């Protein structure tokens, strides 16, 4: 019936991934569930997960993570989402450190902080032709 | 005469003169295939017998509602193109008849989608057989009745020649 | 009514807030500013009155078009 | 990609990274504040803009701020 | 029928109530769509099936709405600016290139032949707008029949077009409403709000109210 | 050749000749690559 | 009414000023 | 490229140019002007006073010969894979070298004898179109007078 | 292109790509700039683009022929 | 879906059409290109100065061509009250004959001129339709000169 | 029975295998076309798409267009044929445009096989990426796909307009 057995119970949509995950990049998203819960999938409708392995593809980053938080409403926690380039190249991306990114880890280094609040940015006028 | 498809309450396999008895699997297909055709065409003819009968909106009127007349005053050059696009639909069949796991009759391809066929499809390919064995019966029936009294369907009733 | 309609169809919420800005100034100049602090009508009911003013606007000129036409003739 | 900048107005209250629909931000530890954690911005080629994570910031004038920038295949939500 | 504002005024009333109650059903199934719909509920049914092939439905409903507004709009422009040419045989006009609507004309035909054929308890057509003789009452005219030519044609496809561009506005946001390749969490957001951001280029109106809001305005456009 | 002749030979050269290679350029120019 | 070497030589004074627009065009870069 | 492709079509032209004043010469070239009512306001030259002066017919058919010679250079540069000198340079193709101020004196079918015949047609075109100018006689005139009269008689 | 905004042409849009990248005899041909929504800027720009030229080119029309027609 | 932004690698790096779009609305603003200085921006401004002067000048030949060439300026200044001026000629091929016997003045078919050119050249001591023709071909010598 | 299943087993794609996307009527009729048959150069399927397409076109310029005629003329035939040529012409330039846009290759179905194999540790998007496999995407298929395009469309408008004549003048 699909092409892999951990594959959920969706009869496919005219929703799912276009030219563009195929060439660009794509995006799977992995999960363990204990029962086969009927859930919606961020593309088309309704699908059926699997009592073990279930493993989903699409083509955003963000519908792969709207998918992981609507599991967050069944009490799966374990999803996992990585970025595949257009050949088999697999990328580790939202549990970067095994941490979910609200809960802090250690061996995190502030990115993109300014030691300052917004009235301390410099002029415009000054930052001309630079 | 088989498993297939077509065994209808009233005469189940019917097969009196047991044609498919010595036949293989390829002359069975080919059998199937000209009675689906021959039923197809049938339901056809009959539908436009009739419509024709009581209504012919093209051709400015004209074109003598009795059908074995009209056949004759057709411009023939729409006659030439019927012709060509039967003849294209069954060109397009033939190449049908090569893909892998092609059925007799079936020119949907529906044995890609029906694999463990259930018992509402078997009895719609039957319900399609058996109205085109009645069309086959009933087009045989007016165009005879039509070659020896020289009246249409409608108008027979009608006057009451039966 | 139908031109009103325009104004809310065309323009946006950050203006008008930073209009109400200045026009609060000056209510706080003169002691007067609301304890209801005023706020431009959010986008979509800024949407809401647009449409509902166009639609306002485009009947009734139908309407009054259609009926002293019809009455006189 | 867009940019994203945080503030040491920050007080470690989590609603900017629960908010972010393609997991840019996340949580990082910091000695500015009572929570002794900062948000930090580490995979704004996600960005998409859509400032969600601003929406739920409150602090007053805001700790984190999205700047839009070059437009990018994933910054533009192009599932095609 | 001889008062001829009451005539005007209870049809133009009556087209406006239903244009907004058609528009308000649709509304409100978006809002079912976004609040009462359960996923699990309706699993590899009607609403499910449709909900999965929803691009083919909108692009196939686009393609439509292009064309009949193509055609009917730019046959209006193409007999204004051959009119403006000079040209006055080359209009899709009745002394010109001629769109007779045939069909239209045969129904006509067949209820002011039904009396006495098709109904034939029935003394006279149903309405005199199909054919028959002209009613006056008092040296006004009552009813008449209505002909077709090629002038209806054209503002019959023009109201087939303005039809369409509602349903599909009103259609894509009932079956966008929970998601799409956008927002794929659209129906977190609810019914109403107004966008997700200005990332992704510009998120403003995707709600399916604002679908609500749209398609009121072409509503009002097509009565 | 007459002067009222250079409007017919003109105007179309201009308005249909001069639009067709005009996008013809800028077409491959917009499309390039690097 | 002007003649055919008026209008021929204003052509051709004008082949000379577009010659020198794209030059200029050229000169401020692609 | 570009010099050898003029040089080609200036000897052709001066063929067509020599074809052009024998067909007016010898009773060719239709006579009278276009069909307004048949082709439209666009064959309209002008309206002097209550008569329409239209194109002349002979024009019309001097430019669809000329279609036809133009269509089929327009053929032959979207047919570059199959042509034997295309028009443009491939990427990569280096353009012939000069020929210089005095090509080669290769008698016969030879490239400096097609590039010389085609500088020398350029320039004889370049003459004629000088003469007339200077003069003041038609293009046809001109090319009658250096033939001796042999061409328009 | 002043009353829609944007985010209703982009789903749009959307579903007209997925038109054109599943038909036949058409998927040989696709475009090389993937095809998006006007900005919120640009759409803004636009409009006030349309409204002026509409409103220019009516007026001129509007008084032109209307002081041609009525003084002689 | 390169280089055409030349002045902006940002842009020229959007996948999208919007590039191409924003391209145009971006050209003129040079101030935000990439590698820019004060010096190429004053002197860039100059060379668009330049240029834009030889279009004006351009524009005004053009329009001194036209009346001179199309246009009934000897004939409008024996009757100024009566004949109506006309900018140029029309030749469009999408006209009916009753379009073409609308239009028509004169000659062919033309647009009366409502830019008061006539009244001003008039003014300013033109009597003839060779006046037009050296004023065209000064401004084209002026706009040779600004390019 | 269901008649609507995922593509190819795969639930993911935004496609599926309906009635008429993966139909034996569907198979066999696109396989036939042109743009599809099997054992047709580039050059050949450009011949054959410009020959049913000018043959189609010149029909509506010819009966719709500025010089109609209710009897036969040769001059609307003239104009139709003329009109058919020249849109021919102008869908010639964009086939040809585009086709100078789109592809950088020579001789597909081996470039992919080799940077999957040899490695393509270069600028990529002509050694590796390379969308299609069909001879039609590459620079030499598409030209001579143009030039073929091309040639049957003119071929192929000579032919309708001498159709269209016989008809009128012998029917
Ligand atoms: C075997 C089938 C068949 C044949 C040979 C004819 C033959 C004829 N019909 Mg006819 N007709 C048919 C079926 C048929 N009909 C059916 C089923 C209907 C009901 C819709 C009609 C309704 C009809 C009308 C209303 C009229 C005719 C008329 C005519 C005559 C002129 C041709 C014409 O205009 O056709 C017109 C045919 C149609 C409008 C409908 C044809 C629809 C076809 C049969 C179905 C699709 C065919 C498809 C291409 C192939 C199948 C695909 C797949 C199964 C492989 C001609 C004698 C005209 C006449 O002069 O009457 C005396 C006329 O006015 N027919
Ligand atoms: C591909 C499009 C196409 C085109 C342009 C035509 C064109 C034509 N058909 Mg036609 N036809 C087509 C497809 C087409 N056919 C198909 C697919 C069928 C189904 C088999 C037919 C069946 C058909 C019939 C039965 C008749 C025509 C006739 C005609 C002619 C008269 C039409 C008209 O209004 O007068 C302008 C005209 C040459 C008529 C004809 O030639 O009589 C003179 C006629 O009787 N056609
Ligand atoms: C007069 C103003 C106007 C016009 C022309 C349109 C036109 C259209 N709108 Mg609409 N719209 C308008 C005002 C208008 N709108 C307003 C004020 C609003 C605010 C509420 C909307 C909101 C709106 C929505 C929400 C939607 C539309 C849609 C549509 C399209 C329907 C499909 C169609 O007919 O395309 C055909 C195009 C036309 C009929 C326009 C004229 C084209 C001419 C006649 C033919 C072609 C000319 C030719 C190509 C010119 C070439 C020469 C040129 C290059 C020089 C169409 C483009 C729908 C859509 O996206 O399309 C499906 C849709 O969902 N509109
Ligand atoms: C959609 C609107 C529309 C339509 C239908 C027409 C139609 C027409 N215009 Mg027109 N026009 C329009 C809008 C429109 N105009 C507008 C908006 C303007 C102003 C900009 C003009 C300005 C204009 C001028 C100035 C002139 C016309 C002319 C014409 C006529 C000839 C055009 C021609 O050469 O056809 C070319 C047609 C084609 C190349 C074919 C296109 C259509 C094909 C048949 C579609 C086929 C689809 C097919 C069924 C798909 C299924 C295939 C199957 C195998 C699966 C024709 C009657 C000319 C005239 O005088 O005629 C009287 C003329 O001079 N038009
Ligand atoms: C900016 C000034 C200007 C403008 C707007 C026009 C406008 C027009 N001219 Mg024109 N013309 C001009 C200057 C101008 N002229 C000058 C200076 C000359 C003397 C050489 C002519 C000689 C001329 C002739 C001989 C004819 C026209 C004709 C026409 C009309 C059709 C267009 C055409 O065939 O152009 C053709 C124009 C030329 C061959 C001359 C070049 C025009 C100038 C020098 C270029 C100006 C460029 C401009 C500043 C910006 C260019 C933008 C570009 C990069 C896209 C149109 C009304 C035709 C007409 O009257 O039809 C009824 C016609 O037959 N013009
Ligand atoms: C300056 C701009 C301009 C000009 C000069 C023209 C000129 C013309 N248009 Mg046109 N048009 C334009 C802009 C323009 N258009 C735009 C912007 C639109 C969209 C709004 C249209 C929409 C339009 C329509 C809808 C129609 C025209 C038509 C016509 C023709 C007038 C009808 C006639 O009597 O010819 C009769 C025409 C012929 C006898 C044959 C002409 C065929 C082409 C044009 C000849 C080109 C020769 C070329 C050099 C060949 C190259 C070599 C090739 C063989 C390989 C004429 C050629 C009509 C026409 O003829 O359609 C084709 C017509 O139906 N136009
Ligand atoms: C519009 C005027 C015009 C005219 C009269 C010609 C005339 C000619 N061209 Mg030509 N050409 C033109 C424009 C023109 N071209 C343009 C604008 C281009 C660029 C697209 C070309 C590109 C071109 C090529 C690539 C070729 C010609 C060829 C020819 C010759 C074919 C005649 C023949 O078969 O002799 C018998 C003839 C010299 C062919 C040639 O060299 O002669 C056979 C040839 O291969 N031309
Ligand atoms: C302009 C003439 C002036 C004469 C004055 C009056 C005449 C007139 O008016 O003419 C116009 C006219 C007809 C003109 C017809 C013409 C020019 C036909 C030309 C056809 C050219 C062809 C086939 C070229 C083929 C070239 C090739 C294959 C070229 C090539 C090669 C080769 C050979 C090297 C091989 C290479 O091989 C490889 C490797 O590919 C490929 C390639 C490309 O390189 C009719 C006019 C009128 O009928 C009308 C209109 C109205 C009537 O009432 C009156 C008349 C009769 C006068
Ligand atoms: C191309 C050409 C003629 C082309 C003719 C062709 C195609 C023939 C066309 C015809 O057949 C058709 C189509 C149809 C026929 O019915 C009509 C004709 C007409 C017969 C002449 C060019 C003629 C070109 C000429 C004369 C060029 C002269 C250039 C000079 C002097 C340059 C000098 C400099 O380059 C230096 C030396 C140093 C630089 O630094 C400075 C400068 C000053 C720029
Ligand atoms: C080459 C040429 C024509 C060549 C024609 C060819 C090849 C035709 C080939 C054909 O295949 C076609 C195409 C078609 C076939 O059906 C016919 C044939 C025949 C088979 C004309 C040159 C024509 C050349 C001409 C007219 C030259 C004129 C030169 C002049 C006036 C020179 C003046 C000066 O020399 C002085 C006087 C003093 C100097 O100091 C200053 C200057 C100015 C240089
Ligand atoms: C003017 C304007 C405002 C400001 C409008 C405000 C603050 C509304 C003020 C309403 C007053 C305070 C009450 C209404 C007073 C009227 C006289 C009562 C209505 C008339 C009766 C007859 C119904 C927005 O907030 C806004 C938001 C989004 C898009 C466009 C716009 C916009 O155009």
């Amino acid at each position: 019936k699909l092409k892999q057995s951990d594959f959920p119970k969706f009869e496919g949509s005219t929703g799912g991934w276009l030219s563009a995950a195929k060439n660009e990049e794509k995006y799977v998203i992995i999960w363990t569930s204990k029962d086969a819960s009927l859930f919606e999938m961020p593309t088309g409708g309704t699908a059926k997960m699997n009592a073990g392995n279930n493993v989903a593809y699409f083509a955003r980053k963000e519908q792969c993570l709207a998918l992981g938080s609507q599991l967050r409403g069944f009490k799966i926690t374990n999803y996992k989402i990585f970025r595949i380039y257009p050949p088999l190249d697999i990328t580790l991306l939202h549990p970067f450190d095994g941490v979910f990114p609200e809960k802090v880890n250690q061996g995190r280094s502030p990115v993109g902080k300014r030691d300052a609040s917004i009235g301390g940015n410099p002029n415009p006028a000054s930052l001309k032709f630079q | 005469l088989d498993g297939m498809i077509g065994s209808s309450a009233p005469f189940k396999n019917f097969d009196p003169l047991g044609f498919a008895a010595k036949a293989d699997q390829k002359t069975l297909n080919k059998y199937r295939e000209s009675e689906l055709k021959h039923g197809r065409v049938a339901m056809l003819a009959v539908l436009g017998w009739i419509v024709q009968e009581f209504w012919h909106p093209l051709y400015d009127g004209k074109l003598s509602s009795n059908p074995l007349k009209a056949l004759t005053e057709v411009p023939l050059i729409g006659w030439a193109q019927i012709f060509v696009a039967i003849n294209v639909i069954e060109y397009l069949q033939n190449k049908i008849k090569e893909l892998p796991g092609y059925r007799p009759g079936d020119y949907l391809g529906t044995w890609e989608w029906v694999e463990q066929s259930d018992e509402g499809w078997d009895s719609y390919q039957t319900k399609e057989l058996n109205n085109g064995r009645l069309a086959m019966v009933a087009i045989a029936g007016l165009i005879v009745q039509d070659l020896i009294t020289g009246q249409a369907a409608l108008e027979q009733i009608t006057a009451g020649n039966t | 009514i139908w031109a009103f309609s325009l104004m809310f169809l065309f323009s946006g919420r950050g203006y008008w807030q930073e209009l109400i800005e200045s026009i609060v100034w000056a209510h706080n100049k003169l002691k007067v500013a609301p304890s209801i602090q005023p706020r431009a009508l959010s986008i979509t009911q800024g949407r809401a009155v647009g449409v509902a003013h166009y639609l306002l606007g485009g009947i009734g000129t139908t309407w009054a078009f259609f009926l002293a036409r019809i009455i006189s003739v | 990609s867009h940019t994203v900048k945080i503030y040491d107005t920050c007080i470690g209250c989590t609603q900017c990274v629960r908010a972010c629909p393609t997991d840019v931000l996340e949580m990082v530890p910091w000695d500015g504040c009572k929570a002794g954690q900062i948000a930090s911005a580490p995979r704004t080629e996600d960005c998409v803009g859509c400032k969600r994570c601003e929406t739920a910031c409150p602090t007053d004038f805001l700790s984190v701020r999205v700047y839009l920038g070059g437009e990018t295949t994933r910054s533009l939500g192009l599932a095609y | 029928a001889i008062d001829y504002p009451t005539q005007l005024s209870l049809f133009t009333h009556h087209v406006w109530i239903g244009g907004f109650c058609i528009v308000g059903g649709a509304a409100h199934g978006a809002i079912f769509f976004v609040r009462d719909y359960n996923a699990a509920n309706n699993y590899n049914n009607l609403i499910d099936r449709v909900i999965r092939h929803r691009d083919a439905i909108i692009s196939h409903l686009n393609w439509v709405c292009i064309f009949l507004g193509c055609h009917s709009f730019g046959l209006y422009v193409h007999n204004d600016t051959m009119r403006a040419l000079g040209r006055s045989q080359d209009l899709f006009s009745d002394n010109a290139i001629a769109l007779k609507p045939i069909f239209a004309q045969f129904i006509q035909n067949l209820h002011t032949l039904a009396p006495g054929s098709t109904a034939p308890n029935a003394l006279t057509t149903v309405s005199y707008a199909f054919g028959g003789d002209v009613i006056s009452v008092g040296s006004k005219i009552a009813m008449m029949p209505i002909s077709l030519g090629t002038a209806d044609f054209l503002v019959h496809h023009i109201h087939a077009f303005t039809i369409h561009v509602t349903v599909l506005i009103l259609l894509k946001g009932v079956l966008y409403s929970r998601n799409s390749r956008l927002i794929p969490d659209k129906a977190n957001l609810g019914f109403r709000f107004p966008c997700d951001g200005p990332g992704r280029g510009g998120t403003c109106q995707v709600s399916a109210w604002d679908h609500v809001f749209l398609g009121l305005f072409w509503m009002y456009n097509s009565i | 050749m007459s002067l009222d002749l250079l409007p017919s030979f003109f105007v179309p050269l201009v308005g249909l000749v001069l639009p067709l290679f005009s996008i013809i350029g800028l077409f491959l120019y917009i499309e390039k690559e690097n | 009414m002007i003649y055919d070497s008026q209008v021929y030589i204003a052509l051709v004074i004008a082949v000379v000023a577009s010659v020198l627009a794209i030059r200029l065009g050229a000169t401020l870069y692609n | 490229k570009a010099e050898r492709w003029n040089g080609r079509h200036a000897m052709f032209g001066w063929i067509v140019l020599l074809a052009t004043g024998y067909a007016q010469a010898h009773g060719l070239l239709p006579e009278g002007g276009m069909d307004a009512k048949e082709w439209g306001t666009w064959v309209i030259v002008s309206t002097t006073n209550g008569e329409q002066v239209t194109i002349p017919a002979a024009r019309a058919a001097i430019a669809i010969g000329h279609l036809h010679f133009g269509a089929v250079g327009v053929f032959a540069a979207y047919s570059k894979n199959s042509v034997k000198d295309r028009l443009l340079l491939e990427p990569g193709e280096k353009d012939e070298a000069p020929a210089g101020l005095f090509p080669a004196l290769r008698p016969g079918l030879t490239k400096e004898a097609e590039m010389l015949n085609g500088r020398v047609a350029m320039l004889g075109l370049v003459a004629l179109v000088a003469v007339s100018a200077a003069t003041g006689q038609d293009i046809l005139s001109v090319i009658d007078q250096g033939l001796g009269g042999l061409l328009l008689k | 292109f002043l009353i829609s905004w944007r985010g209703y042409w982009q789903e749009l849009i959307e579903t007209i790509v997925w038109a054109h990248e599943r038909t036949p005899l058409a998927n040989l041909v696709r475009w090389k700039d993937k095809p998006v929504a006007l900005s919120i800027v640009q759409a803004r720009l636009v409009g006030l683009a349309h409204f002026t030229i509409g409103y220019v080119l009516t007026y001129a029309a509007f008084v032109i022929a209307s002081t041609i027609g009525k003084l002689g | 879906v390169y280089k055409f932004p030349k002045f902006s690698k940002a842009l020229a790096e959007d996948p999208s059409t919007r590039r191409i779009w924003y391209g145009i609305a971006t050209a003129h603003d040079f101030e935000s290109h990439d590698a820019m200085t004060e010096s190429k921006l004053y002197q860039k401004i100059f060379a668009s100065h330049f240029g834009h002067i030889a279009i004006i000048f351009l524009w005004t030949a053009g329009n001194l061509f036209h009346v001179a060439w199309q246009g009934n300026f000897e004939a409008w200044i024996l009757n100024p009250l009566k004949v109506r001026p006309i900018a140029h000629a029309i030749w469009d091929p999408h006209f009916g004959q009753a379009a073409y016997k609308a239009f028509l003045k004169t000659s062919s078919p033309a647009n009366l001129a409502l830019s008061g050119v006539y009244e001003w050249w008039y003014t300013i001591g033109m009597r003839t339709n060779n006046d037009l023709y050296q004023g065209s071909f000064f401004l084209i010598l002026l706009s040779s000169l600004l390019l | 029975v269901s008649f609507i299943k995922p593509y190819r087993q795969d639930p993911f794609v935004g496609h599926l295998a309906t009635p008429i996307t993966t139909s034996a009527f569907t198979r066999a009729y696109l396989k036939v076309l042109p743009a599809y048959r099997p054992g047709l150069t580039p050059l050949s399927r450009g011949a054959e798409i410009g020959f049913t397409h000018g043959y189609f076109l010149i029909g509506p310029f010819y009966t719709y267009g500025p010089l109609r005629s209710v009897e036969f003329s040769l001059t609307s035939l003239a104009a139709g044929l003329l009109a058919a040529i020249t849109l021919l012409l102008i869908l010639t330039v964009g086939l040809s445009i585009y086709g100078q846009v789109t592809y950088d290759v020579y001789d597909n179905a081996l470039i992919v096989k080799l940077v999957r194999q040899m490695v393509g540790s270069e600028r990529t998007q002509d050694l590796p990426q390379i969308k299609g496999t069909s001879e039609l995407d590459t620079v030499l298929g598409w030209q001579k796909f143009s030039e073929g395009f091309f040639s049957g469309g003119l071929i192929g408008s000579i032919v309708a307009a001498v159709g269209i004549a016989l008809y009128s003048t012998y029917l």
